[PDB]
């Protein structure tokens, strides 16, 4: 791929020079969790118990 | 009572009393009951994200 796509090779070489976003300081390490999609919606379910 | 002064001859002396106290701690056993899905039936409710009805 890198022997064919010079643009991909250049992106791979130059990706290091990009600085980290400043939004990382606003959150704790455990608060951020990556997911796997590009466009659409996701659903999260939270369960809670109670006494009768 | 107040102490007794030892002067000349005396036979009646003030006394020091003693007492006992018994302290008891009680315990109670309590129970709750809760409903859940069967292990064999979990496969029929295992969805992609949630795993319960």
């Amino acid at each position: 791929l890198f022997d064919e796509n010079y643009y991909a090779k250049a992106v791979a070489n130059i990706i290091g020079e990009v600085k980290d976003p400043i939004m990382y300081k606003w959150f704790s390490p455990d608060q951020i969790e990556d997911v796997d999609l590009q466009m659409g919606y996701q659903k999260t379910v939270k369960w809670d118990a109670f006494l009768n | 009572a107040n102490p007794t002064t030892i002067a000349n001859e005396v036979n009646t002396i003030s006394t020091i009393g003693f007492s006992s106290e018994v302290v008891r701690l009680n315990y109670l056993k309590l129970q709750y009951k809760f409903r859940h899905l069967k292990q064999t039936s979990e496969k029929f409710y295992t969805s992609d994200s949630y795993i319960g009805d």
